[PDB]
C-alpha cells in the first residue's frame, strides 16, 4: 500500500548515475547512514564514464594539502 | 665529599655521552672513506666537531660539543633515512643504535645486540675469526649457516646484513630439504629432532603428514596410519623426559604439531561417506611442496580451501606453539581468503580470545616473523604511514594490535594508503608512492589488525576503512581443548577429565560469584593457572594436587569475601583436595620495616609472592590506605634478603604525567624522537651499560589510577609480547626481571583487556589492626627523632580498650571531608609525639604525676584535633566531653592550655587590642578572639609536626587569615600563595616555586632561603576539575609531594627531591556549587582543619573594634560605636537570610562583606 | 546536489541490478549468488526476526563469494561441483565471518543449503524455479535463458514473508509499524 502511490503517480525514478548524468552542477554530496559506503558505485560510475577519480579521505593536514 | 662525588659522577656521565657520539660520529664520517662527499657542509661541520673534540680530549688527558653535536644531528636526518632504505629492516631501529650499528665499521658485535630488533627471532651471531658461523635464536637455539660468510675490514653493515638474511633463509631451506629426505627415507622423528632446527622438522613433518594423509584418501583406510601417529606420539612422549631443555623444548613442539595431526587424522576416520572427508581435508591447513620449481625458496607452498600461499623461510626459532582449535582453522581459513585477494586480515571480539596469537601462529606457519605493533592515540597519520613504508619495504606481516585505539581522523586519513598498498600488491606495482616518497613493495607484505571493539573510550572504524579487512568474529574460544592438549604435554597421565574439570570449575566460578567488573575467567586465567601449574611438578607432582594448588595461586587473590568461601566451597565439590623459609624473610623484613605480621598481612604477602613467581605484571587494588604499598615494599624486602638479588623501584604516578612525557612524543619540527620516562628507563635497563642490572630485580610501579588511555599504551608490554612498540618504529623487549606493578584504589574505568593481562591482588580488609598501626607509627615517630623512659609513658597511655571505644564513639560524628578513623592515626600519633618532644625541655623538674598529667593532657588534645578536627564546634564539644568520659587523668575542655608546666585557659590569653584609625586598610590585621587564637596554635602544632594542613570552611570564614595570622609571627617560614582555577596545571605550581627555590644537585628543590622553610599555601584546591575518567592532575601532584616527597621532571625524566617545602590546602565543603570531592589517597595524608563561621555576638565585637577604631577619628561620635557594628551585623545576617544562592547564583555573603 | 545512498528495499530488484551489474556453471553460480544476497540483505533489515543483531552484507562479501566460486569451478575440471564445499565456506568465511552470534550462524547456513543445494530442480521462491544449465549451451545463451528466467517472476505482496521463508506475525508487525510512523508523518505534514 504504501509503494502504490510510487507505482501509480510517478512513473519514473532516478539512480545516482541518472542524477550525475542529468544535473548541471559540478559539486554533488553523498550521505548514508554509518557502516554504509556508496564509493564503490561512484567507482563504477566513473568507470563507466571513461574518467578517473581521485579518492581522498580527510582528516590530517597532509592529505587537505594534497586535496 | 657528597657534592663532589656527584659532580664527578655528572661530569663522567656526560662525558661518557660525549664520547659515545663522537665515537658514533667518527664510525659514520670520521673513519669510512667515500662517505664524507655525500654531504660537504654536514662534512665540514662534523670536521669542525671532531676537531673540537680532540681538543677537548687532549685539554682531559693533559655541553657546548654536545650541544653542536645534537644540532647536527638533524643535519643527519637525511643520511639516517638513506639508511634504512638501504637495509630495510633498519625502520624497527632508533637513530642513536642506528648510529651504533653503522659505526660499527671493525667491531661487528654491536650488530649482534640489535638482531632481536630487527629480525624478532634472533638474539646474538656466533663469529668465529671475523667470520660468521651461525645465528642464535631467542630461545637458545643455534642455527648453523650453509656457507661461513667472510667479513672484510672495508665492509660496512648494510651488504653483510643482506647476504646474512639471504643466508638465513638458504639455510633454512637447506635443513628442511635434509629433513625432508630422511624423513621419506623412512626414519623415525625421534632421531632427526635431534639434529636438525625446529623450523625444518616441522615443516618436513607437516609436508610428510599432507602427503601421507592424501594417500589414504586416496582410499578410505585410516586406522593404520592412525595408529602409526599414536605410536610416534608415544614414542615423543617417552623422549620427552630424557632430553635437555632445547630438545624439550623442540619435543613439545612437536607434540603440539602430531597432536593436531592425530585429531585430524581421527576426524577423517570418523566420517560416514568420501564427501563429507573430502570436504574436511579441504578445509584443514595443508603444506604441499613444488616439484618444478628451479627456484629454492619457492618450492613449498600453503593450500587451504582451495587458496595458495607461499612460504617464506624465514627464521622463527622455537616458538610457543599454540593448540589447534578448531576457531583457530576457522581463522587461518579466513585469513587465507582474505590475502588471497591481498586484502587484510582482521580479527574482532572480546579481550583473551586468541586474536594476536591467532595472527602470529599463521606467520609462523607461513614461516615468517609476525610483527606487532600495538595502536595508539599517539600514533598520527605520518607515525602510522611511516610503520607502513617500513613494513612494506621489508615485506614482514604486519599486525596492528587494537587498531580501535587510533584516532578517528587518523583511520579515515590512512585509509588511502592502506588501499593504495592492497592494490599494489594486487596489481603487481613494483613501487608504491607514500608520503611523497616513491618507495619499493615487497611482494611478501601484509597487513593484519586486531581490534576489539565494544569498549569505553574507543573510536570506530569508517566503512570506507572496514571495506578493505575482512573481519572474522572470535567470540568463543574452545578452552577445553587448550587445557587438555596442554596437560597431556606436560605429562600428565589423566588429561582429559582433569581438562573437563577445569574448564567446568571455570564456568562455575564466573557463574557462582559476585557481579564484580574484575571477575574475567576467560582463556587467560587457565593459560596462567597452566603456566603456574608447569613448575609446580617438581614439588607436587604430575596430579590433581598441582592443577589445585594453581587454580588456588591464580585465582584466590582476587576474590571479594563471600567469593572466596564460594571458590573453597566448589574446589571442594569439584576436586577431591613448606615455606618455612619465605615466611621467616617475610617476618625479618617486617620487623626492619616495624610492621606487625597479622594473618591478614601475611596471607596477602603470600599471595603476591605466589603471584608474582609466574606473572611478571601485577595489579594491587584496595581500599585508600588498606597497606598495598606496604605489602609490595615488604615483599620486595624479603625477596632481597631471601634469594640475594638487589632490587631497584621506580615509582611512577601515571595521572600526574602527559602520555608525551610517560612515553615520549615525536617533535613535529624536525622528526626526531624524545623518550618519556617508562621508556627511558626501559631503554637504561636494556642497555645495562654499567652491568648493574645484570642481576637485579627492577619494579615500575603506577601508583595512580588506571586509565585505560594511558595503560592500554602497554598492552602488549603487558602479554606474552612483551615488546613496547614506540610510534617511531622502536621494539624496546621486556626482560624476564623487569616487573610491573600497578597501585590503585578502584577499578571502575579499566577495561577487561588491561584486568586480564595482569595478575591481581583484591584487598578487602584492612591488612593492620589498629593498635598495631598505632604501636607501628609510635615506633616510627620514635625512629625520626630519658628516650627509653618517655617511650614506655606515651605507650602505656595507649590503652586500646578505651581507644577502641573512643573510636567508635567518633565514627558517628560527622565529618566533613570523609576520612575513615583508621586513616586518621598519623595526624593524632605524629602531633602528640611532636607534643611530647617540644615539651621534653622543661620534663626534668616535675613530677611522675605532673609528667603523666601533661602527657594524658597532650594525647587528648591531639586525638580531640585529629579525630574531631574536621567537624563542627558542638561536634567537638561532645566530643572532648565523651573522651573525658572515656578516659584520675587531667581534664581536657574546649579552652583548655599549657603554658610555659602549668594548664590555663584561653581567657587570660587574649591581648588587648588598641587598633590606630589608619591600620583598618592594613590586611594584615587580626582581632584575637577565642577560635583566632585556638586556630591559630592548632594550626602552627600542627604545621611543626610535619605534616599536611588541609582548611575546611566556608568562604570568608578566615582560613586565609589564620594561615597569615599564624604564619607572620615566625621567622622560620615563607608562605607562597597559589590560588588554583578549574583549569589548573603542575606548571602553574613549578612556575609559582621557580622565583622561590633553587634546583641544587646534592636534584633537589630547596627553598631559596638557608634558615627559613617554605610553605605552599594552595587555595581552593577542590577547583581543578575531573577529566573523562575522574581524576584531578593537581590533587594527585600534590598527594605525590607529601607522600613520596618529590616529583618527575617531564623534559629530562629525572626525579627531584622536596627537602622544606611544606604544603598547606584551603577549600570549601563538597557540597557547595562548583565543588568536587577529592581523592582519599590525598586526603589521607593531610590534617584537616573545619574553620566555621563567627558567631553572632563574636562578629558584633570583632566589628565594633573596628569602628572604635574608626570613630577614634570623630571623637564626637564614641558613644555609637555598639549601635553602627551590631546594625552592620544585623544587615550582614538578613542580607545573608533573605538573599540565597536559589535566587541568582552570585549571592555569596560573608564576612568580608562586613 | 545532494544524493542519499542507501541497499535497494526490494528482492527482485536486488536481484536485477545485480545480475545487470555483472562456462555456464560459472553464470549459474553467479545467478544463485545473486539470489542468495539479496535474500540475506532482505532478512537483515528485520532486526528482531530475522537475524539477532544488525548486520551489514555489502559488495565485499559478494566479490569474495564470486572469486571463491569461481575458484572452485576452476579447480574441479571434473565437474563434480562440491557443493557441500561451497555451502561451508560461503556460510562460514565469507558471509558468516562477521556474525558474531551462534543462531545468526545457523540462519545463514540454512540460507545456504536452501540456495547453494545444486539440485536438479530448485525453487528458490515459491513462484519461481531454476533449472540447472545442460551440456551444449553457450555463456550468451545461458545469461539469456537466466534473465529471461529472472524477468518473468512476478513479486508478490507477502515477499518478506514468503520468499524468506518466515512466520507472518513479526513481519505484519514490521510493516504496520513503518505504515503507521510514514502515515502519521504524512498526516501531520499534510494538515499544514
Ligand atoms: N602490618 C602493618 N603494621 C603496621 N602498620 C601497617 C601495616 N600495614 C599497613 N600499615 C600502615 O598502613 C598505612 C597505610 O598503608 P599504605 O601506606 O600501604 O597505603 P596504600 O595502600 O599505599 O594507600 P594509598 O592509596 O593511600 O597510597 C601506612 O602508614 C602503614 O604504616
Ligand atoms: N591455541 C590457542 N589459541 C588461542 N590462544 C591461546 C592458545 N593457546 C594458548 N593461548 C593463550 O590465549 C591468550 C590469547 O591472548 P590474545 O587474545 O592474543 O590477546 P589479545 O586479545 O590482546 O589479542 C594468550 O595469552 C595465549 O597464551
Ligand atoms: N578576629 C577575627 N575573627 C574572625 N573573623 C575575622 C576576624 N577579623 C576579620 N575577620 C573576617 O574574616 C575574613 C577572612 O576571610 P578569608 O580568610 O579571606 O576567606 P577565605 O577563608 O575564603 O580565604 C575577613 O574578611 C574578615 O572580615
Ligand atoms: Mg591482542
Amino acid at each position: 500500500a504504501l509503494n502504490w502511490f510510487k507505482n501509480e503517480f510517478f512513473v519514473d525514478e532516478w539512480n545516482i548515475a541518472d542524477v550525475v548524468a542529468n544535473s548541471e552542477n559540478n559539486y554533488f554530496t553523498m550521505a548514508s547512514e554509518r557502516d554504509v559506503d556508496g564509493t564503490f558505485k561512484l567507482i563504477e560510475l566513473a568507470k563507466a564514464s571513461k574518467e578517473s577519480l581521485k579518492i581522498i579521505p580527510l582528516g590530517s593536514i597532509e592529505n587537505l594539502n594534497y586535496a | 665529599l657528597e657534592s663532589k662525588l656527584t659532580k664527578l659522577s655528572e661530569i663522567q656521565v656526560n662525558w661518557v655521552e660525549v664520547q659515545f657520539y663522537w665515537l658514533d660520529l667518527y664510525g659514520i664520517l670520521g673513519e669510512n672513506l667515500d662517505i664524507q662527499n655525500f654531504l660537504p657542509l654536514e662534512t665540514s661541520k662534523f670536521k669542525s666537531l671532531t676537531s673540537e673534540y680532540k681538543m677537548i680530549t687532549t685539554r682531559a688527558f693533559q655541553k657546548l660539543t654536545i650541544d653542536s653535536l645534537k644540532m647536527i644531528k638533524s643535519s643527519l636526518s637525511t643520511f639516517l633515512e638513506r639508511q634504512r632504505r638501504q637495509f630495510p629492516r633498519f625502520y624497527f631501529l632508533g637513530n642513536d643504535d642506528l648510529l651504533k650499528i653503522i659505526g660499527s665499521g671493525k667491531h661487528h658485535d654491536q650488530v649482534s645486540k640489535f638482531m632481536k630488533k630487527m629480525f624478532g627471532s634472533i638474539e646474538s651471531i656466533i663469529f668465529f675469526e671475523d667470520s660468521i658461523t651461525g645465528v642464535r635464536s631467542v630461545e637458545g637455539e643455534v642455527l648453523n649457516l650453509n656457507e661461513k660468510i667472510e667479513l672484510k675490514d672495508s665492509i660496512q653493515a648494510q651488504e653483510w646484513l643482506n647476504i646474512l638474511d639471504t643466508e638465513i633463509k638458504l639455510s633454512v631451506f637447506t635443513q628442511f630439504r635434509d629433513c625432508l629426505g630422511q624423513l621419506k627415507d623412512g626414519t623415525d622423528i625421534e632421531v632427526v629432532v635431534s639434529k636438525y632446527i625446529f623450523q625444518a622438522i616441522l615443516l618436513s613433518a607437516q609436508v610428510m603428514w599432507t602427503e601421507l594423509v592424501e594417500k589414504c584418501l586416496q582410499t578410505n583406510e585410516f586406522s593404520k596410519y592412525w595408529k602409526e601417529v599414536d605410536m610416534k606420539i608415544k614414542g615423543l612422549l617417552d623422549k620427552l623426559n630424557k632430553s635437555s631443555d632445547n630438545v624439550k623444548k623442540k619435543i613439545e613442539a612437536l607434540l603440539v604439531e602430531y597432536l593436531h595431526f592425530n585429531n585430524v587424522i581421527g576426524q577423517l576416520k570418523n566420517c560416514s561417506t568420501k564427501e563429507e572427508a573430502r570436504l574436511l581435508w579441504a578445509k584443514v591447513q595443508k603444506f604441499y611442496q613444488k616439484n618444478d620449481t628451479l627456484d629454492d625458496l619457492n618450492s613449498v607452498f600453503i593450500s587451504q580451501s582451495g587458496y595458495l600461499l607461499q612460504y617464506k623461510f624465514e627464521y622463527i626459532g622455537i616458538p610457543e606453539r599454540l593448540i589447534y582449535t578448531p576457531l583457530l582453522l576457522v581463522g587461518f581459513a579466513t585469513l587465507t581468503d582474505s590475502l588471497h585477494q591481498k586484502y587484510g586480515g582482521c580479527f574482532f571480539g572480546p579481550a583473551g580470545t586468541g586474536k594476536t596469537e591467532t595472527v602470529k601462529a599463521f606467520g609462523q606457519n607461513l614461516g615468517r616473523v609476525v610483527v606487532v605493533f600495538n595502536c595508539d592515540d599517539s600514533f598520527d597519520y605520518q607515525v602510522l604511514s611511516r610503520l607502513l613504508v617500513g613494513i612494506t619495504q621489508i615485506g614482514a606481516w604486519g599486525c596492528f594490535d587494537e587498531f580501535n585505539r587510533l584516532d578517528e581522523k587518523v583511520l579515515s586519513a590512512v585509509s588511502a594508503n592502506i588501499q593504495q598498498i592492497q592494490n599494489g600488491l594486487q596489481v603487481g606495482k613494483s613501487h608504491i608512492t607514500l608520503l611523497e616518497e616513491e618507495t619499493p613493495l615487497s611482494p611478501h607484505t601484509a597487513v593484519f589488525i586486531t581490534l576489539n571493539p565494544g569498549y569505553n573510550g574507543r573510536s570506530e572504524l569508517p566503512e570506507n576503512l572496514k571495506k578493505s579487512f575482512r573481519e572474522f568474529s572470535m567470540k568463543s574460544p574452545q578452552s577445553g581443548t587448550i587445557a587438555e592438549m596442554i596437560l597431556q604435554i606436560m605429562g600428565f597421565e589423566d588429561s582429559k577429565s582433569l581438562a573437563s574439570k577445569i574448564v567446568h570449575f571455570l564456568e562455575l566460578l564466573s557463574s557462582k560469584c559476585s557481579s564484580m567488573n574484575h571477575y574475567h575467567f576467560g582463556l587467560r586465567t587457565l593459560k596462567g593457572v597452566l603456566r603456574n601449574c608447569s613448575p609446580l611438578v617438581s614439588e607436587f607432582g604430575e596430579g590433581e594436587k598441582t592443577v589445585v594448588e594453581s587454580l588456588k595461586r591464580v585465582i584466590l587473590p582476587s576474590l571479594g569475601d563471600t567469593d572466596e568461601l564460594v571458590f573453597k566451597d566448589e574446589l571442594s565439590k569439584i576436586f577431591d583436595s613448606n615455606s618455612k623459609a619465605i615466611v621467616q624473610c617475610l617476618k625479618d623484613a617486617g620487623q626492619r620495616s616495624g610492621f606487625s605480621m597479622s594473618e591478614e598481612f601475611l596471607k596477602k604477602c603470600m599471595q603476591f609472592y605466589y603471584m608474582q613467581k609466574t606473572q611478571q605484571a601485577l595489579i594491587l587494588v584496595g581500599k585508600a590506605g588498606c597497606g598495598k604499598t606496604a605489602t609490595w615494599k615488604t615483599v620486595i624486602d624479603a625477596m632481597a634478603i631471601f634469594d640475594g638479588h638487589a632490587n631497584v623501584v621506580y615509582v611512577i604516578d601515571t595521572k600526574v604525567l602527559t602520555k608525551e612525557s610517560l612515553y615520549g612524543s615525536m617533535l613535529k619540527a624536525t622528526l626526531e624522537w624524545r623518550d618519556g620516562l617508562f621508556t627511558s628507563i626501559l631503554r637504561r635497563v636494556n642497555d645495562d651499560i654499567t652491568g648493574t642490572f645484570k642481576n637485579s630485580r627492577i619494579w615500575v610501579v603506577f601508583d595512580s589510577d588506571l586509565d585505560p588511555e594511558y595503560v592500554e599504551a602497554m598492552n602488549s608490554v603487558l602479554d606474552d609480547n612483551k615488546i613496547l612498540t614506540l610510534p617511531n618504529g622502536e621494539r624496546l623487549p621486556i626482560p624476564p626481571n623487569f616487573r610491573i606493578l600497578f597501585e590503585t584504589d578502584n577499578l571502575d574505568h579499566t577495561t577487561p583487556a588491561t584486568i586480564t593481562r595482569c595478575g591481581l591482588l583484591w584487598f578487602s580488609t584492612d591488612v593492620c589492626s589498629i593498635s598495631s598501626k598505632i604501636d607501628h607509627l609510635l615506633n616510627k615517630s620514635y625512629e625520626a627523632l630519658e628516650l627509653d623512659k618517655l617511650k614506655d609513658l606515651i605507650s602505656d597511655s595507649f590503652d586500646m580498650a578505651s581507644l577502641t571505644n573512643i573510636f567508635t564513639c567518633s565514627n558517628d560524628l560527622v565529618h566533613i571531608l570523609g576520612v575513615r578513623t583508621f586513616n586518621k592515626l598519623e595526624t593524632a600519633v605524629q602531633l602528640a609525639v611532636h607534643l611530647i618532644s617540644s615539651y621534653r625541655q622543661w620534663f626534668q623538674n616535675l613530677d611522675d604525676k605532673s609528667l603523666k598529667d601533661v602527657i594524658t593532657l597532650l594525647i587528648k588534645r591531639s586525638l580531640l584535633y585529629a579525630l574531631a578536627g574536621d567537624s563542627t564546634g558542638e561536634s567537638q564539644r561532645a566530643f572532648i566531653q565523651t573522651i573525658n568520659t572515656y578516659f584520675d587523668s587531667q581534664e581536657l575542655s574546649d579552652y583548655s592550655t599549657i603554658v610555659i608546666l602549668s594548664f590555663s585557659s584561653f581567657c587570660s590569653e587574649i591581648p588587648s587590642v588598641s587598633l590606630e584609625a589608619h591600620e583598618v586598610m592594613r590586611p594584615d590585621i587580626v582581632i584575637p578572639t577565642i577560635d583566632t587564637i585556638k586556630h591559630e596554635k592548632i594550626f602552627y602544632d600542627l604545621l611543626n609536626s610535619k605534616r599536611g594542613i588541609i582548611l575546611c570552611g566556608p568562604p570568608g570564614s578566615g582560613k586565609t587569615m589564620i594561615m597569615n595570622n599564624a604564619l607572620r609571627n615566625s621567622s622560620l617560614y615563607d608562605v607562597v600563595g597559589i590560588n588554583f582555577s578549574k583549569d589548573t596545571t603542575t606548571e602553574h605550581i613549578l612556575s609559582a616555586l621557580h622565583r622561590h627555590t633553587n634546583y641544587v644537585t646534592t636534584l633537589t628543590l630547596l627553598p631559596k632561603s638557608d634558615i627559613k622553610n617554605l610553605v605552599l599555601f594552595c587555595d581552593e584546591i577542590n577547583l581543578p576539575k575531573l577529566d573523562k575518567y575522574g581524576s584531578q592532575n593537581v590533587v594527585l601532584f600534590l598527594r605525590q609531594l607529601m607522600e613520596k616527597q618529590g616529583f618527575w621532571k617531564t623534559p629530562e625524566n629525572k626525579w627531584v627531591t622536596i627537602e622544606r617545602i611544606h604544603i598547606v590546602g584551603a577549600c570549601n565543603p563538597p557540597t557547595d556549587p562548583g565543588r568536587i570531592p577529592m581523592s582519599e589517597r590525598f586526603t589521607r595524608h593531610a590534617a584537616i582543619l573545619y574553620l566555621g563561621y563567627p558567631s553572632g555576638k563574636s562578629l558584633s565585637q570583632i566589628y565594633e573594634i573596628y569602628y572604635k577604631a574608626i570613630f577614634k577619628l570623630v571623637p564626637e561620635f564614641r558613644s555609637y560605636t555598639e549601635p553602627f557594628a551590631r546594625a552592620s551585623v544585623h544587615l550582614y545576617n538578613e542580607c545573608k537570610a533573605r538573599y540565597s544562592t536559589g535566587l541568582q547564583s552570585h549571592y555569596l555573603f560573608s564576612p568580608r562583606e562586613l | 546536489d545532494r544524493v542519499v545512498y542507501e541497499d535497494i528495499p526490494g528482492i527482485l530488484d536486488t536481484v536485477k541490478d545485480l545480475w545487470g551489474s555483472q562456462g555456464v556453471w560459472s553464470v549459474y553460480c553467479t545467478f544463485l549468488l545473486s539470489w542468495f544476497h539479496a535474500l540475506i540483505t532482505a532478512r537483515t533489515r528485520l532486526v528482531p526476526h530475522g537475524f539477532s543483531k544488525k548486520y551489514y552484507f555489502n559488495d565485499c562479501d559478494f566479490q569474495f563469494a564470486s572469486v571463491y566460486l569461481e575458484n572452485v569451478l576452476a579447480t574441479n575440471s571434473t565437474n563434480n561441483i562440491p557443493w557441500a564445499q561451497v555451502r561451508d565456506h560461503i556460510a562460514t568465511i565469507v558471509y558468516g565471518g562477521k556474525i558474531d552470534e551462534e543462531k545468526d550462524l545457523e540462519v545463514v547456513a540454512k540460507l545456504c543449503a536452501h540456495v547453494f543445494c545444486g539440485s536438479d530442480n530448485l525453487q528458490i521462491v515459491p513462484g519461481v524455479r531454476i533449472p540447472q544449465p545442460l551440456l551444449q549451451q553457450s555463456e550468451e545463451e545461458e545469461r539469456a535463458r537466466l534473465t529471461a528466467i529472472l524477468s518473468n517472476t512476478i513479486e508478490p505482496a507477502d515477499s518478506l514473508s514468503s520468499w524468506l521463508q518466515l512466520p507472518r506475525e513479526s513481519i505484519l508487525d514490521y510493516e504496520r509499524l513503518q505504515a503507521k510512523e510514514v502515515a502519521s508523518s504524512t498526516e501531520q505534514l499534510l494538515q499544514e
